[PDB]
Parts: C-alpha cells; structure tokens; sequence
C-alpha cells in the first residue's frame, strides 16, 4: 500500500492509477540460505 | 504454408503454421478505433473576431468582396479552404503577395490513421487560446446552418448578432478556455473521409461532400463594436473524435522515398 | 456547501484526458448506420491484410528474378519497421505511427512467372548477427523455409518474434546499426528451368502481413510530411 | 471444383478457371434492406435488370507499366456507356429514379496461355475519383481511348490532381500539395480484390454490397465503387505469343432499390 | 472538505445549458391557471393549422383562373420553406425559426368561385429536375393528383417527403438553384365551364398546413427584420 | 383527400391518404413550449448606476423633469420604453438631437415564436457586464414595487437605499456575473403576449397591460455616492423562460415581401 | 420537464425553484372541434 | 466505451452526453470472405 492514507475511495481504477503485470501461462524470510 | 495470394484472403498465421512454436500474448488493445481517435489535436488557427463579420461568400468569389477571411473554423478532418470544405489540400510554398492568402486546415494525426473511407464520431472542442489574458467567447452553428451576420444597436453600441442564438456561445474566463462536446450533427449518416460522388451545389465538383462536418465555430471577443482593438489576435482549435466508429477499410497515404 | 480542496493540476487542458466534458448541444438523434457493412473495429483487422512492398531496383513491389548465378540473396531486406521498404504497406504504415509493437510480421510471396515455370526458393530469417549473411550456406543455419513452385503460386514466410523484450521499438530511431530485428533474405536455390519460348526473368511479388498475434502499443504523434 | 457457372436471369457467365467469389465485408452482400430515407415505394429488383451486364475494357500490351490503372466507375459505366457497357433495362430504370441503392458483382475475365507472364490487381475500391480528368470534367470514351492505362504518376500517390473548386481572383490561388482521393499504389489489396494472375486464373470474382454516406445515394452523381484493374507485374512473352490479351468485365447489380421517379435524365 | 478538481470550462455563461440556478425569491404561490382553455402543449400543434399563402400577382392569398388557355401551370412555387410564398404561414414562419424539418407539408385548396362553376384541377408535385415541368404532359408522370369541383370545395394535396437525408434544411441559404425539393404547380385540366349570367375568373384560395408527421428540430437564431 | 376547409377543421393527413406511402418517424421534440422558450437571450442593454437615482416619472414626462433614464430593465418580452410597459415598439431611425432618447426593448427572440396570446413562466436573469473588471450588483423589485429612492448617510458616506432591502440584491464578484431564478410574481394569472383590454390607470390606453412583467432590475456600483466614477457602464440582460406554459394560439409578426 | 438534463438532484425544493400555483377549493390534442 | 476511464459515474445522461441514433422499424471477423 506504501504511503497511501486514502484508505476510502480510488477514483480511477487500478490498471489506469497503477499500472499491473500482464500474465504468462511482517515476514522477514532471508536473503540467504545455508544448505 | 503453401497458399494462393491471387484468392484475395489469406488466413494469417504464427510461428507455429511453418515452425516449432507457440503464440504471443495479445498486447494491448491501443488500435481500437474508440479508443484511438478518441484524443485530441490541433486542428485550425483560427483569427478572434471584434466587429460583426461577413461570412466568406460562396467560390468562385471575385475581387471586391469585402468579406471577413480566417475567421471560421469548419470543424473537420477533410482539406478545407477558406472556412468551406475542399478536395485538395494546399499549403503556401511562396506566400508573396498577391491576394488573400486562404485559411487552410487539415487533420494531420487522422489521415495517417485514416484507413478507412467513413467516420462517424462525436466531437469535443477545446479552443485554447493563443494570446496572454484573452477574454474571449466560441460560437457555433450546425452542419447546414449559416452565420448571422448584422448587428443590433444597444444603448449606442454595436452589439453583434453572434452574442445571442439557440447554438452553444460559451463564453470564456479571463485566461481561461472553451471546452464542449458537440454531437453528429450532419444529415449525412458518416462523414466520408473519401468521397467520389458529386455534389451539385455548383458546376458539380467530384469528390467535395457538402455536409462532412460537425459544424463551424468562430471566436469573438464580448465587447461591442465601439472598442474594437487593433492587434488580431489568435486562438487555436483542439478537437476530439469521441466515440469514433469507422466503416470501409481504405489506403493510407504515400510516404514518399526521396 | 461541500469543502473541496482542488489539487495542483487544476484547470489544466490535457489532451489525452480518459474522461469526457460538458455536452453543449445535446438530445441528437443521428441517423442511423445499420444500413453500413463492414465496420473496423479493431485497426489490427488492417495489419493482418498482406499489401505490396516496394523495391530499390524506381520502386517496384516485385523482384526481378536474373538468370545468372551469384551467391548471395537475391533480395535482402531487414526485419524492422522504419526500413523503407515498409513505407506503404499497412503493416508498417500503422505500426509508424504507434511505438511498439509485438508479434509476427508474415511476409507472403507470390510467384507471377509463367505456369510452366519450375524453381526453388529458400526463403529466410537471419537473427541480429554483428554481419549480414550472405552465403546461401549461411541462410541455411539461420530459420529457413524452401518454396518449391507448382500449383499454388504463394508461400507465407512467418517472421517470427525472437526479441529480449516483450515490446520491439517500431521505428529505428538510435540506433541499430543496420542491425535491429535481423534481415529477410529471399535466396535462389535451383535456377528457374524455363521451357523454351517462355519468357527470361520472372517476377516473386512479395506481399507484407500481420501475424494472428501482432499487436500494437503507445501511439505517438504521426509523421505529416505525406502532406509535402 | 473451380467450373462455375453463375446463372442471372438470362445471361449465364461461365468460367473453368474460378478461384471462388471474393464476398466483401459480408456472408451474403446480395441481402439488404429498403432504405430509410425514402418514404414511397421503392422499385425492387425485377428479371430485366439481375442480369450480367458485360462491356470491353482496354488491350493489355508489353508497354503497359507497373501500376498503370484503369477505373470502371459504378454505376458510371452504365450511364457513359464506357467500354460499350450498356446497361438496356438497368440505365433505361436508372435515368428515370432519382436515388439508387445497389450492390456489385463484378467479373474480369483476361485468358492468358501459360507462356505468358503478368497480374492484374482487379479491385473495387471505394469512393474514388480516378474517373475524372484533374480539370474537373468527366472523362469521356474518346479521351479514354488515347491514353489506354492510366499511368500512376505522383499525381495520382499524392492526390494532387483530383477535382476541386476554383477559389476565384479574390483567394491568392494555393499551391496545391494533397487530397484525399488518391491512390497509394502498394495498398490497393485492402480493397475487396484478386489478382488476376497469368497463372492461376482466367477470371477473378468480386462481390460487393452497398455502402455510401447516406442510406441511398442520387442516380446521376455516385461513384460509390470504382472496378479498378491494376498491373502489378507487366506481360512479357517471348515473340510469336498472341499479343494484346482482351480484358472485359461483367458487371451484375445485386438487389438494387430505386427510389423516387421521374422522368429521363436530361442535364 | 471534498477535493475537487474543476473542469476548464468554469464560470462560463452558456445560454442553453440544460440546468436551473439558484432561487433568489421563491415560495411564490402563483395564481392559477386551470379557468384558461387551449393550452398550447407543444407547437406542432399550430403548424398543422392550415393559414393563407401569398402569391405573387401586391401579394394575394388566391389565385386567380383566367379563361384562356395556355399549357403551363397556372400557380408554380418550389417546395422550399425559406420561399416567399411561406413567409406568413405558420408553417413557414415557425420552420423559418428552426433548422431542419421532416415530414409532409399539406396544400389545402379552396374553390371560392360559384357555386355553379365545374371544373377539374391537375394539382402535381415534382421532385427536383435540372428543369422544372411546364406541359400537363410533365406533370402527368410526377406525383399528380385531379381535383375535380363539386358538391365538395376543398382539395388537401400531401406534398410527400421524398428526400435523400432524413431532415431536410428549412431555409435555402446555398444554393439549391431554384431546386430544392422541387415544385408545386397546380395545372387547369379541363377549362371551367360556366353557365350564363356568372363571373369570369373564380379564384382559388390556397392553404399551407404541415402533416400528421411533421416534426422540426434544431432551433437557431430568428429573423428580427419583421420589427424594422 | 375531398375535404371542406370552410369548415374550418381540417384533419392533417399523411401521403397514405391520397397515394401509396407510410408515415414518417417523429423527428424530435424541439417544439414543445417548455422546451423552446427555456434559453437565454439578450433583453435589454442598461446603465450601470452610480448613484440613488431617481425612477421615471410616469408618462407624459414633461421637459425640466430631472430624472434618471436608461438605468432600468422592465423584465418582459412586451415592447417597453422608458423603463415602463409601452403598447408599440420604437427604435430611432435618424436620433440626432433632440431630447433624451427613451431606452426601448423587445424581445426579438420571442415574438418570432410567441405564436399564442397568453404566456406564463418563471424568469432566469443573467447579467453579463459589458465593461472589463466591472464589479456591479443587480437589484430587483417585484411587480407592483417602486424604486426606494433615497440615501442614508454613512459616516459621511452617501450610501443609497438601494443597497438594503427584501428583494435579492445580487452582489458580483470582480469580473463576475449574477443569475438567479425570478418567480411568477405579477398579479395577473398569465402575462398577455397580446392585449386588447383597457387599463384604467391614466387616460385609459386600450392594449396595455399593466402587470404584464416579471418586475425590474438595476444594475448599480457597491460604492456611495462620493466613489461616482465618470465614465458610464453599461451591462447586459440575459433572460431565460424557465418552466413556459403557453395559451390561445395567435398570430406570428408580417414578414414583409420587399 | 423542459429543458432539464438534471435527472438525478434537485438541491432546492419545489416551492423554492419553480412556483407552484395554489389551490382553490404526445397527445395533441386539437385546439378547435367541429361539433 | 473507448478512452473513458470514468467508470463510476455519468452526470449527464446518454441522450445528451452521446448522440444515440433512432430506430427504424476481441472477435475480429474478416473484412472480406471467399465463397
């Protein structure tokens, strides 16, 4: 979300405002694993 | 894939017809033609008008005519010349001289995507204006309607008759623009981007649509005839095809190699 | 009264602004297009129709085909949309005035020789290599196709779209070199066999298509010297 | 397979060479409805006009060059009698109504041997002006008759010659650079077409429905559709070939609505 | 407060936007108006009265039938509602105001000779011709209809609407020749055959009233040259 | 079709009636009266005042009379002159000399359309200033109200009475404008497009109707007395007829042949 | 209904916009009837 | 719906927004069949 407060309302939709991937076919995990 | 080009259809087909493959995905949908034309362009400079001008006459039009050239804005992606619709398109290589040099307007970003030979949309004009702090006005008049041109004494002021109608004055803000969208108008039921009947208004001129238009806008300035300026001042007419359908695939212009 | 706070891009004309704006003269019942057939309604309903392309012979959409033997492409021309070889065709006339685009151009040949006329032909499509091919050895290792005439007289050659990108560039703007999405090279792999009294040099006519996948992206503003 | 006989009233035409009819736009352009701008009666289609109207068109030489056209303009061919194309029952009922509501179909028939090279570019292309001399007047047979493929010159890629209104001695005349009505010689294959090849056919097959800006055009002024044949590749041979291959055409009008009557056409 | 981004068009007067104002003076009971008769619902409802026409002779609503022969018609006028035999009919004064019209205009006739006065009329209608017709031999095959004088003394031509375009203009501004939609011409068929002792000449007295299906559309700006 | 138009009803019949044909489709509804009288036009040009004025005296005026013309908008579409209800309409031809030339107005729009006798509506005023930066007010007095004509003095300051009041006194913005909607508000029930009776107030002058109006504006300047500037403004009154009802149809002006 | 595109909000009342007329206690119909 | 990302909400109706024509009485089909 980032730095969003508009929780409420998004008045242009979310492929105009945002601009999302197109389609092929908190929890801190590492960056590094020991195996 | 062994075909026959002289059928006139060919199926088109992917990597996957001749080769080892697979399909694309679909990009995007940025050749739609609602969403195409549906942008807008500089379409005619056009002169503000200050006193109650006389429409240009009808062509051939003869020396002597003490008429009002550059003042109307045929709103429209066809050639026009001197606010009437035309068939060629004519710029000036040389303009010294001679006589009135005529208004000419074309649509440069539709005939490139014009495709197609009829066009029926909408049309959204914004009349940005070319000069600091002008406080102007937009008039209009329908495809098949005329100017009224004359003017009524108010309180000892030429007050023009393109101040009042039953057609759309906007009136502008001090520095501001003119933004309104205007409906298919025209008696024709397309505008035909190519045409080859004839119209018989004149000595019948192939190819000329009579009716291929939205309509014609003029700017003025809302004062009377008594405090007319001195320096002509400009505007400029941006257009957008809204809600564009397109019938009749056709040729695109020649890029020439030199 | 409601207490708006209007942001910093007010009373700003934009000229590709997705919504609509105050209607003026409205309640127009226009009258009505049913009676038109064949409507557009998708501009890649027009890329996908093969029109003629043109040649450096004085520009011809056929290629002459001379009898004497050299090894080298007999036309050779490269895979990008600003080549003027694309100019009038309505693959590459749409596609200049977009940005992107995505997909297959399908180059359709037709053989307009005599009926009599029996030949081959090894159609192909170099990759971007740092030099073009020329050797009909080199052609071969590259995707390849040969056209054998007979009956039918058209072979669809399909472009295919090998890209690092999802999107290639629509014009060669800076810089590929010479070098942008590789070259087609039309070889002659057995000289055309002519019965006698038949006429010398026979004529491919190369057609130029869209692929069922290409797609087009971003328009941009045209290029108006048509009008000049 | 490819023997078809396309039976139309009483004049069938035959060809054994048929790549198959080029249906334009449509499934069925022979289906269409009455139109909405005429409140009488329209007059249908009747036996006397559903026929196969066919006329000569000019010899096909070895000087003819690449692109040199030449346009059939329809309906006005039926009315100039170009190529003596002479409609009979079909111009004797378009002089007397005012408006005229038609779709084509179209035949060229060019037999070449299988010695010969060469391809036309048979096309009935929309809304063009190519009839017309840039001088505004229309061409006549005697003038058609001299040049014999009209040749594509700049004029013609760049639409710069096509009719236009004189502005007068008041406008500083414009030098003219573009217009609509031109033709882009390398794009003519987006129109309803077939290339009439030496090799594959004899007689290509096009079949168009009616469009135009409005729901019926006059009778007297349309040129909705313009029977182009184009040379995209020129005829060779060697000597001793039958030199100067005929072109006609045949031209049928599918389902034509006629509207408002009066009497014959006199200007 | 609500942010809000207002458009470009703000603070612009627009004569005819489709919207009220602010009240400045309301909770005004007016006084009412149910004893009034004939409302004027809608103003078709005064086109199709049929009112006088004016013919040029010094402008007379009639026409007068002198007894000698001549082949040609007797009245001609062009159906144009800009021409200045519609002028001072409520068909023609009300479409003057508008833009576009679509439907029928209705002739009324009225025989005001004597009562003893038998005749028959070859009213017409031709639509527009490079020449407008003269002989009864060319109104014969336009859209005629006879008028025969009886016991009855009113004839209602419908002038149809034949037309290329589903509105056609209501003022012929440029050009239409002297053809717009052609021409009303109101052709004597068989002389009027008077008994002794009567008035030469009987007069024709003709009407101009719009059809069931006359509809206008588009106002614009009026004539105000009637005040001067 | 036989018919007898001396009957005086006449059935408006379709091409169907003599001949073959059908009935056209309804076109629109642009000639509904609530529809077509509900657009602006300009109604009268006034003087801006600069000062409490005094209203004109009732007619005859005789000469010495100093009053203060020019300065009020009678809101009617009947002829007016000199702020009050007239009977005929009177532009000046050739107005050189000679006493004071009597502010007249006509609604030029209506009467080319105001087919009928009786007419009644609400009144949307607009009053677009016809100077650059003009801040004004609008005042407004009902149908039956006179002019408070007087000043009270404020700290020195001349300010005049009509400023204050129970009627709408508009005040615009800088470069502004004032609209705002006027009620029925006249005694009669409808206002007479034509009248033919008698009002007795003088003399009795037949055709006069003397509540025939939706009351009368002013523009005047938001200064007192001593800030009179010396160059007199105009501005401009933009009616609109909201809400229209319409009666008794009637008789449209005589276009002249000539 | 006039001319009116507002289909969807009226911020004043009705005694306040229009005027309505008090109490005491399409179809074209035609203006004149010959009976 | 074309270049319109107003996808909430439509002041103006669509008689007098658009320009809808009166009555009378993706899937890219090809622009010219062989039959």
């Amino acid at each position: 979300r980032g730095n969003n407060g508009n929780m409420t309302f998004n008045y242009y939709a979310n492929t105009y405002q945002n601009s999302v991937d197109f389609s092929t076919s908190g929890i801190l995990n590492p960056l590094g694993y020991l195996k | 894939s062994t075909d026959n080009a002289e059928t006139g259809v060919i199926e088109a087909g992917n990597t996957d017809t001749d080769f080892s493959g697979e399909l694309a995905a679909p990009g995007s949908n940025h050749t739609n033609v609602k969403f195409l034309f549906d942008r807008s362009r500089l379409l005619n400079v056009i002169k503000v008008l200050e006193k109650d001008a006389v429409f240009p006459r009808p062509f051939p039009t003869q020396e002597g005519a003490q008429q009002d050239d550059g003042y109307f804005c045929l709103l429209t992606p066809r050639p026009t010349v001197a606010s009437r619709p035309a068939t060629r398109f004519g710029l000036y290589a040389n303009p010294s001289g001679s006589g009135v040099l005529a208004n000419t307007s074309l649509d440069f970003n539709f005939y490139s995507l014009a495709c197609f030979t009829y066009f029926r949309s909408d049309l959204e004009v914004t009349v940005v204006s070319l000069e600091p702090d002008l406080e102007f006005a937009v008039g209009w008049f329908p495809s098949g309607s005329e100017y009224q041109a004359s003017s009524f004494v108010y309180d000892q002021l030429h007050v023009p008759f393109h101040f009042t109608g039953r057609t759309p004055r906007a009136f502008a803000s001090k520095g501001g623009k003119v933004s309104f969208v205007l409906p298919w108008n025209s008696v024709s039921s397309v505008l035909p981007v190519r045409w080859g009947g004839a119209s018989k208004l004149s000595s019948a001129t192939r190819g000329l649509p009579a009716h291929a238009d939205w309509g014609t806008i003029y700017a003025f300035v809302p004062r009377p005839n008594e405090k007319k300026s001195t320096a002509v001042k400009h505007v400029a007419v941006y257009i957008r095809y809204k809600n564009a359908r397109a019938w009749c695939p056709s040729m695109l212009p020649f890029r020439s190699y030199k | 009264p409601i207490p708006t706070a209007p942001r910093e891009n007010s009373l700003m004309f934009l000229s590709t602004l997705p919504d609509d704006t105050v209607p003026a003269y409205g309640n127009v019942r226009t009258p009505p297009v049913n009676y038109l057939p064949g409507e557009i309604t998708d501009l890649l309903q027009l890329a996908r129709i093969p029109t003629l392309m043109a040649f450096e012979r004085t520009y011809v959409p056929y290629v002459a085909v001379p009898t004497q033997f050299d090894d080298r492409p007999l036309i050779s021309f490269p895979i990008t949309l600003s080549d003027p070889v694309y100019q009038n065709t309505l693959v590459g006339a749409i596609s200049s005035n977009f940005a992107n685009y995505r997909g297959c151009i399908q180059i359709t040949l037709t053989f307009c020789g005599p009926m009599m006329a029996r030949g081959k032909f090894l159609l192909s499509y170099s990759p971007p290599n740092g030099t073009q091919p020329q050797t009909l050895s080199e052609a071969m290792q590259c995707t390849y196709s040969i056209w054998d005439i007979g009956l039918n007289s058209s072979w669809t050659f399909v472009v295919p779209y090998i890209s690092p990108s999802d999107y290639r560039e629509t014009r060669a703007i800076t810089n590929s070199v010479y070098s942008a999405d590789g070259w087609f090279s039309l070889h002659k792999l057995t000289k055309i066999t002519l019965p006698p009294d038949c006429p010398q040099s026979p004529c491919i006519l190369f057609f130029a298509s869209a692929g069922e996948d290409y797609t087009l992206r971003l328009p941009v503003d045209c290029n108006p010297s048509y009008v000049f | 397979d490819r023997v078809t006989t396309q039976t139309a009233g009483n004049t069938a035409i035959n060809t054994q060479s048929s790549l198959g009819v080029l249906c334009a736009y449509v499934e069925d352009p022979t289906k269409s409805d009455p139109p909405s701008s005429s409140t009488d009666q329209p007059t249908t289609t009747f036996t006397a006009i559903d026929r196969w109207y066919t006329g000569r068109l000019n010899s096909w030489t070895k000087a003819v060059k690449t692109f040199s056209f030449q346009a059939v303009p329809l309906p006005g061919a039926f009315l100039s009698r170009q190529g003596g194309l002479n409609g009979g029952a079909f111009t004797a009922t378009l002089h007397r109504h005012f408006l005229m509501k038609c779709g084509w179909q179209v035949q060229v028939q060019c037999n070449l041997t299988q010695f010969h090279q060469g391809a036309l570019l048979v096309a009935m292309v929309p809304e063009t002006t190519l009839d017309v001399k840039p001088d505004g007047k229309a061409k006549s047979l005697q003038e058609l008759n001299e040049e014999q493929w009209v040749e594509m010159s700049d004029d013609y890629r760049t639409g710069k010659n096509m009719p236009f209104q004189s502005l007068g001695t008041y406008y500083r005349p414009p030098n003219w650079t573009w217009g609509p009505n031109f033709i882009n010689p390398y794009q003519v294959t987006v129109f309803p077409h077939q290339i009439l090849n030496a090799r594959t056919s004899t007689s290509v097959d096009i079949n168009v429905p009616y469009i135009g800006e409005t729901p019926t055009q006059s009778s007297e002024t349309q040129n909705s559709w313009t029977l182009l044949v184009m040379v995209l590749v020129p005829l060779d041979y060697k000597e001793g070939a039958t030199t100067d291959p005929e072109i006609t055409f045949s031209v049928r009008p599918t389902s034509p609505y006629f509207n408002g009557l009066r009497n014959r056409y006199t200007a």
